[PDB]
């Protein structure tokens, strides 16, 4: 029952920035109950900075009335937080010193104001003795950096707080640090690593200032379902005591995950598009809707194509629940983009599979990374020479 | 071009230009066809008739389009450009054969003669046999010839020695 | 041989002195003792009687050689 | 430095405000216009009466 | 007056930078190394904006110091100033100095100055008529270092004509000076004069005489970096006109790299331009990061969309990309090459049609390629197999074409072939960059054993022996 | 009136860029053989450096007038050691690691400071380390 | 005084040209008496050796060692000791004379 | 399950048996090498931005 | 005497035609890759720590701890080597031992 309270402080609420991305689609920029929530969360954390840039961004109406006296409990409070300050390092200790600094710090950030928030923890972490506390500033700046999709500030303090636990050993940390990591590469489709830190932390999850444990289970398979192989899927995610007692909450997401699992393809396809429907509304999956659900077809493709000599295309149709036309334009598509090793033979209708040794897909990803370091090698001689 | 200042714009200027640049399609000096088709403003290029048709004609013959090649003839902007088509015509059955015994293996001997654009099917004889190619009793051409393959039957022991050889040198003969 | 190759150049370039301080001071630095023997050598030689400063500027630090 | 001015520059007028900013394998396959995985689905399970 | 204030204090600045920039090319004489002159043309771009009429009239009337023709010449083509209050008399000669003429050097750099002032107050025929002065001036002479000036004049001399928009009556003026600088070895006024010769060549669309001269010339290697991108640019688009694709795409491809790491955006976006369309027509793909850029974005939007058209391999999308931006790309000068796109697209799909398909029949083939009919999808992958573009055949009385089985990669010698070339380009950086590593000239086999402590172990040993033996 | 001065000018110059050339070069390659010409040189004098005999650690107890220190012999008791003139002695402090010469016993370098004696009492008691954070109530 | 200048100048280019192939014919030749150096500098490593313990690395050149004698010792390091393997408590030889790390 | 290599011929009803081959793990190390390599080429990119 | 005493180490003429054996070939260039990429691993960790590291410590922090530049330099040099020498035998093998 005392889950949320274990977690770490909710300073920024990755909700207004989930509220904020809704808001800059098109489709939910007039929706009401979006904008009371967040203007409801601004009103009650007295976030001007972040209603100057709410207005700025998507140019809205502001409130005279209520930006100057949200302007004014700010500056009270900026005030009070500076006299706390001022009395500390004139009577108190060190450790006060440090705490006012951290009130400062938690109260920038908490408003939106970012780059001072962001200042003030730098001067908090410069004279902060604990380890604890310092790696409690680091996941500070990692929060911060997931508000605002920061790449630079997410990459340096996960480095950070990488070291920060190597130090001392906290493992409650390192399951901490595993989830943030885990939200990061999801949000930049690093589906893999995200899966495993995912697996990893499933039954040491306590960060519920990032998400709900419900939240974070179905994130967790959507990443399995497309990062894992089929031995790794069914030991840790379809035979998984936790994700199991989960997913009994979730039916969608059980469906889901079970539909490919039983290879019951029309089923899956649907609930790939209820899945779709709604990455596209998390501002994490967003950029990557797209993609993830692209390869989620062709692995159930592959998948349907993996234990068979050739399937004629009407049961390949009969199978997913679509046109026959669909599923041979579909197949064209991922196998001309090389993801589908089998051809259409169209005058039959038959889809023959190829067995490619693993020599030619590694040589041709060699090819294609060795280049692209080459170019890095080129470009970084020709800043070189100049 | 370079006295047009004061020079008036030829009526005929355009119908002249469009019959150079067939010229050139004729004689396969194509990349002299485009550096003068360059000459000219982009406009005309997609507007004027005498300079349309021969681009169109270009096109078509790079990406194949045979058929729309032979059937240029019909359209053309003016008589003027009927001696050059000609010109063009006797390549490109050379040229559609060419295909004809890489791409199909065996066709029949009346299937060519839309492809090959031939009205008599005593013109396909005369041809066939310039061509020496081998008439099947069923009316079938024979176009056996694949198995002359790259040859990878033979290592270019040779060849790869050498860069073998050009590598150690660049790691050794540097100093 | 090394020694007396050094020391045949100051008899070649003795008709234009200054060229000898210049072909030959890097021979001066060399491993080889017998060939900065032939240096200062061919420095004298060639050099003779001109009182070159850029063959006497090589030879002073040539007084302090480790070798006799 | 020798700026190439010569070269008419043309203006920017991009936008500012973070369009892509960030950093994955992206590929071409994510450009291709078309509707939603969902739209498609639906349009075609009526097709068949559904 | 705070405006007139501030624009003094800005003016006596930038007079003292042109004070250290005349000292750069007068040092550079002295010490007889020209590359002291670049350090002067390091600063022209910065400088050329830090100037205005009073920085003008009072760097050249107290810099000549004598008021000859060139005195009559040019302070008549701009305006002076008032009776100022702060009359700072920027006389830098004095004594012998003021006497002795000006040096050729920096009298032709500040006659820039005054160009480049012109250009930039649209005074575009006095700007010719200074520029005609100057390139009579910078003929005349036959010094070494000016030449590094020189070239620098010449870009500029053409530019005023480039506004003039005659370009005809320089060709010849440019043909004289690239021969009068190749018959002098001058390798940076050689580049200058090629590369404007060519902008000048294809402002008329004249590939073929440009052609010839890059033919025929020869381009000085050790250029400046920014003459190198010009040269190469031009060069790709010679080739890209001449269906060279390959060289083009390489030398695009050299150009972006030579180009400034921070500025000349606009010179990017063309030769980016240029190069998605020439990689386009070489068959291969264009990069999807050049698109993310936030200055190319907007430029490359439509070769963006072209670019989607043709990886589709689609002729009705092709076509739709061309209806909606052919006067877009007409106004690039790459319209010629969109056209030739038509080619790539059918390739394109053809390949994808094979790669995909085992057996496809004629009719599907044309409808996937939104051809006319299957009639001409017969002929269309007839050409196709026949180029090497598909390895297939077609059976015509069936009437569908079959794809051949796939061989093992690298079980052939291509693998070999593409990690041959890999490999020779990694030994030539590395080799490249052992080659510029560069030694001080520091006093070597000083950190070798010191005289007076060498002796002091010999001494010291001496002792030893004649001790310890005893 | 010039006959073929301009044609003397010229063959000038074009000999000297090529001159100018191979000066660089020349410079460049010379440059390269004296930094490989000194590394041969340094390893044979290594050779007679090694066979010079190593010097003593001792540990300063105080330094004394007329540049005189008081030091102590790992093994071998106290001794009063003259000080090298490249050591200044003021920087010869209480408790430092000094190398002196095998023979006159001259303290002729400051070896890097041992373990304070503070740190090593320490490193024995090992105390656990701590904060006002891992403590509880 | 054009001809003598343009003479002059040409002995200076076929000098320097002749400079440049002494120059390189020099460092052919030095390469291998670098070899030959390295060759010929290992006979201080001849036994007998004494054995010490690697104590401290003053700087690149130089350390402090501790014999089994029962002294310590600033010596040398060999230049052609692997420095990679100079860790602490690692047994190492020294010259029987000179104490030197070899 | 991947328990074995094979598929299956339903128009034959025929089980087809593969020996497949082993990834080759050279390749596996090549392709982990290159990254680490490009890894380091951002930090030599870092360390030259910044010092020049 | 010189020539005579030329032959000693001289390796046989057999044994310049001598194909290494392939399995232990592409066993050995399996573990020298895997070996670099720790190596390479270590090499970006060495290449931010020098780029803060005082220049008393170029060296003196290079004392007991193995070097990733110059391991990597070592195994780079040996498998060009190995498999150079390799590929040119078995080309000149595959001309001089030819069946026809």
């Amino acid at each position: 029952e005392n889950l949320e309270e274990e977690g770490l402080p909710k300073n920024p609420d990755l909700r207004i920035a989930q509220l904020r991305f809704l808001l800059s689609l098109p489709e939910h920029r007039g929706d009401a109950a979006v904008r009371d929530e967040l203007m409801a969360a601004v009103r009650d954390n007295n976030m001007a900075p972040y209603y100057e840039a709410l207005c700025k961004s998507l140019d809205w109406q502001i409130d005279v009335d209520l930006l100057n006296k949200m302007k004014k409990a700010n500056e009270d409070e900026l005030k009070r937080l500076d006299e706390e300050l001022e009395d500390a390092e004139k009577n108190l200790g060190e450790s006060e010193i440090r705490d006012a600094m951290m009130a400062k710090a938690e109260y920038l950030c908490r408003i939106g104001d970012k780059e001072g928030a962001l200042t003030a923890f730098r001067k908090t972490y410069d004279k902060t003795v604990a380890l604890g506390h310092r790696l409690d500033i680091v996941f500070y700046l990692l929060r911060i950096g997931l508000f605002y999709m920061d790449n630079d500030l997410i990459t340096r303090n996960t480095e950070k707080a990488k070291s920060l636990i190597e130090e001392g050993g906290d493992w409650d940390r390192r399951n901490r640090l595993k989830v943030y990591q885990g939200l990061y590469c999801v949000a930049i489709r690093d589906f893999k690593q995200a899966a495993e830190l995912f697996l990893d932390t499933v039954s040491t999850f306590t960060s519920y200032e990032l998400m709900d444990y419900k939240t974070f289970v179905t994130y967790t398979v959507y990443v399995s379902m497309i990062a894992l192989e089929r031995p790794d899927l069914r030991e840790k995610v379809i035979k998984g005591a936790e994700i199991l007692e989960v997913l009994h909450s979730l039916p969608a997401v059980r469906q889901y995950l079970f539909s490919l699992y039983e290879c019951r393809y029309s089923v899956f396809f649907q609930s790939l598009a209820v899945v779709e429907q709604e990455m596209k509304k998390d501002w994490l999956f967003a950029p990557h809707y797209r993609y993830y659900v692209r390869e989620m077809r062709i692995h159930a493709y592959s998948q349907l194509l993996e234990s068979y000599r050739s399937l004629t295309l009407g049961y390949m149709a009969e199978a997913f629940g679509v046109g026959v036309e669909f599923i041979d334009q579909e197949l064209s598509r991922f196998i001309a983009a090389g993801r589908l090793h089998c051809k259409i033979d169209k005058v039959n209708e038959i889809v023959e599979t190829n067995r490619p040794d693993s020599k030619n897909w590694q040589y041709q990803e060699t090819i294609k990374k060795g280049d692209l370091l080459l170019n890095r090698v080129q470009k970084l001689s020709r800043v070189i020479n100049m | 071009f370079d006295y047009k200042e004061q020079l008036p714009e030829s009526a005929y200027m355009h119908q002249l230009l469009g019959l150079n640049l067939l010229f050139l399609l004729s004689q396969n000096r194509v990349a002299e066809f485009h550096t003068e088709l360059e000459r000219l403003p982009a406009k005309d290029i997609q507007t004027n008739v005498y300079i349309k048709h021969p681009v169109s004609l270009e096109q078509y013959l790079m990406e194949g389009s045979y058929n729309k090649v032979f059937l240029a003839k019909g359209n053309i902007p003016a008589e003027s450009y009927t001696f050059f088509i000609d010109i063009l015509l006797d390549t490109i059955r050379d040229e559609i054969a060419g295909c004809i015994e890489k791409a199909y293996e065996k066709i029949l001997f009346t299937e060519a003669t839309r492809i090959l654009f031939f009205n008599t099917p005593k013109k396909m004889t005369d041809y066939a046999k310039k061509r020496g190619w081998v008439l099947g009793p069923n009316n079938y051409y024979s176009f056996a010839s694949q198995q002359q393959k790259p040859e990878d039957t033979t290592i270019p022991s040779t060849e790869l020695a050498k860069q073998v050889i050009e590598y150690a040198r660049q790691l050794e003969m540097i100093v | 041989v090394r020694r007396a190759a050094v020391e045949s150049l100051g008899f070649i370039l003795f008709r234009t002195p200054e060229q000898c301080p210049s072909v030959v001071s890097l021979l001066s630095e060399s491993y080889n003792p017998h060939v900065r023997y032939g240096a200062a050598m061919a420095l004298g030689i060639c050099c003779a009687g001109t009182g070159n400063k850029e063959a006497i500027n090589l030879l002073e630090p040539m007084t302090n050689d480790p070798v006799n | 430095d020798d700026e190439f001015e010569e070269f008419p520059a043309e203006d920017w007028a991009g936008l500012d405000e973070d369009e892509d900013a960030h950093v994955w394998e992206d590929n071409w396959d994510d450009d291709n216009v078309e509707d939603d995985f969902s739209n498609q689905l639906r349009a075609e399970l009526e097709k068949h009466g559904y | 007056a705070a405006a007139e204030h501030s624009q003094r204090e800005l003016d006596t600045v930038t007079l003292e930078d042109i004070k250290e920039h005349v000292k750069q090319l007068e040092k550079a004489v002295s010490g007889k190394e020209p590359r002291f002159v670049l350090r002067a043309l390091r600063m022209l771009p910065s400088t050329s904006r830090r100037l205005n009429h009073y920085v003008l009239y009072k760097a050249v009337q107290g810099f000549f110091t004598s008021n000859n023709a060139t005195r009559d010449f040019l302070l008549p083509f701009l305006e002076e100033p008032m009776d100022t209050e702060a009359d700072l008399q920027f006389r830098p000669r004095t004594g012998k100095a003021a006497s002795t003429p000006l040096l050729p050097e920096v009298e032709a750099y500040l006659q820039l100055l005054v160009v480049i002032f012109m250009m930039n107050s649209k005074r575009y025929k006095e700007a010719q008529k200074i520029s005609d002065d100057l390139m009579q001036k910078i003929s005349t002479q036959n010094r070494r270092a000016l030449d590094l000036v020189a070239a620098k004049c010449y870009y500029y001399h053409a530019r005023v004509y480039e506004f003039l928009d005659k370009l005809d009556v320089v060709r010849s003026f440019l043909h004289a000076r690239l021969r009068t600088a190749t018959l002098r070895h001058d390798a940076d006024g050689q580049a200058t004069l090629l590369n404007l010769l060519l902008r000048n060549y294809l402002h008329y669309s004249l590939y073929d005489q440009a052609e010839k001269l890059v033919s025929k010339s020869v381009f000085p290697e050790q250029a400046n970096n920014n003459e190198w991108a010009r040269y190469l640019y031009y060069t790709g688009r010679i080739k890209a006109i001449q269906l060279e694709y390959s060289e083009a795409r390489r030398t695009m491809t050299n150009a972006l790299r030579k180009a400034p790491q921070h500025t000349a955006v606009g010179f990017k976006q063309t030769v980016h331009k240029l190069l998605i369309v020439v990689e386009l027509l070489l068959g291969e793909i264009p990069d999807r990061l050049q698109f993310r850029q936030p200055s190319l974005k907007r430029s490359l939007m439509p070769y963006f969309l072209l670019t989607q058209a043709v990886r589709t391999g689609n002729l009705a999308k092709f076509n739709q990309v061309l209806d909606q931006f052919g006067e877009k790309f007409q106004a690039d000068g790459t319209y010629t090459l969109i056209i030739r796109l038509r080619h790539n697209v059918i390739k394109t799909g053809v390949r994808m049609i094979s790669l995909s398909y085992s057996r496809i029949s004629l009719a599907d083939i044309a409808q996937k390629l939104q051809l006319d009919s299957p009639e001409d999808a017969e002929f269309i992958v007839a050409k196709a197999i026949r180029d090497g573009v598909i390895e297939a055949s077609i059976n015509h009385e069936k009437g569908y074409v079959q794809s051949k089985e796939m061989i093992d990669i690298y079980s052939t010698r291509e693998p070999q072939l593409a990690f041959h070339q890999r490999i020779s380009f990694c030994l030539d950086i590395h080799n490249m960059s052992v080659k510029a590593m560069r030694f001080p000239p520091k006093s070597y086999n000083k950190d070798l054993e010191s005289a007076e402590e060498r002796r002091e172990r010999e001494q010291q040993d001496l002792e030893f022996a004649k001790e310890m033996a005893e | 009136g010039s006959g073929l001065r301009q044609y003397y000018l010229s063959k000038i110059e074009e000999l000297q860029l090529i001159v100018n050339d191979k000066s660089q070069n020349l410079r460049r390659l010379q440059a390269q053989r004296n930094e490989l010409n000194a590394k041969v040189r340094l390893l044979r004098e290594e050779l007679q450096l090694l066979q010079e005999q190593g010097s003593y650690v001792g540990e300063v107890v105080r330094a004394m007038d007329k540049k005189k220190v008081l030091v102590k012999v790992h093994p071998e008791g106290k001794f009063v050691v003259d000080v090298d003139k490249n050591i200044d002695i003021n920087d010869v402090t209480p408790n430092c690691r000094v190398a002196l010469r095998n023979d006159s016993y001259t303290l002729h370098k400051i070896l890097p400071n041992k373990v304070d004696p503070l740190v090593s009492l320490m490193m024995v008691e090992k105390v656990p380390d701590s904060t006002y954070e891992m403590i509880g109530g | 005084d054009l001809y003598s200048r343009y003479k002059k100048l040409q002995q200076e280019l076929e000098f320097l040209e002749v400079q440049e192939e002494y120059i390189k014919d020099e460092q052919k030749n030095l390469k291998k008496e670098f070899l030959h150096a390295q060759e010929e500098v290992k006979r201080i490593q001849s036994i007998p050796l004494v054995i010490g313990q690697f104590l401290e690395a003053v700087d690149q050149n130089t350390a402090i060692v501790g014999s089994t004698t029962g002294s310590n010792y600033y010596v040398r390091i060999l230049s052609t000791i692997d420095r990679e393997l100079l860790k602490p408590n690692a047994s190492v030889a020294l010259h029987k004379h000179s104490n030197a790390l070899v | 399950d991947k328990k074995f290599h094979g598929i299956l011929d339903q128009g034959e009803g025929v089980l087809i048996i593969f020996d497949e081959p082993p990834v080759d793990k050279t390749y596996e190390a090549a392709l982990e090498t290159i990254q680490n390599m490009s890894k380091v080429v951002d930090s030599l990119y870092n360390k030259a931005k910044k010092l020049t | 005497e010189q020539k005579m005493l030329l032959n000693l180490h001289k390796k046989s003429w057999m044994e310049g035609l001598t194909l290494q054996d392939y399995s232990e070939h592409c066993k050995h260039n399996e573990s020298v890759v895997k070996e670099m990429l720790e190596l390479a691993k270590n090499y970006n960790k060495a290449v931010e720590e020098e780029d803060k590291m005082t220049p008393e410590q170029l060296a003196i922090k290079n004392v007991g701890k193995q070097d990733p530049k110059r391991h990597l330099e070592e195994h780079v040099d040996v498998l060009m080597t190995s498999n150079i020498v390799q590929c040119l035998a078995a080309m000149l093998d595959t001309v001089v031992f030819k069946l026809i």
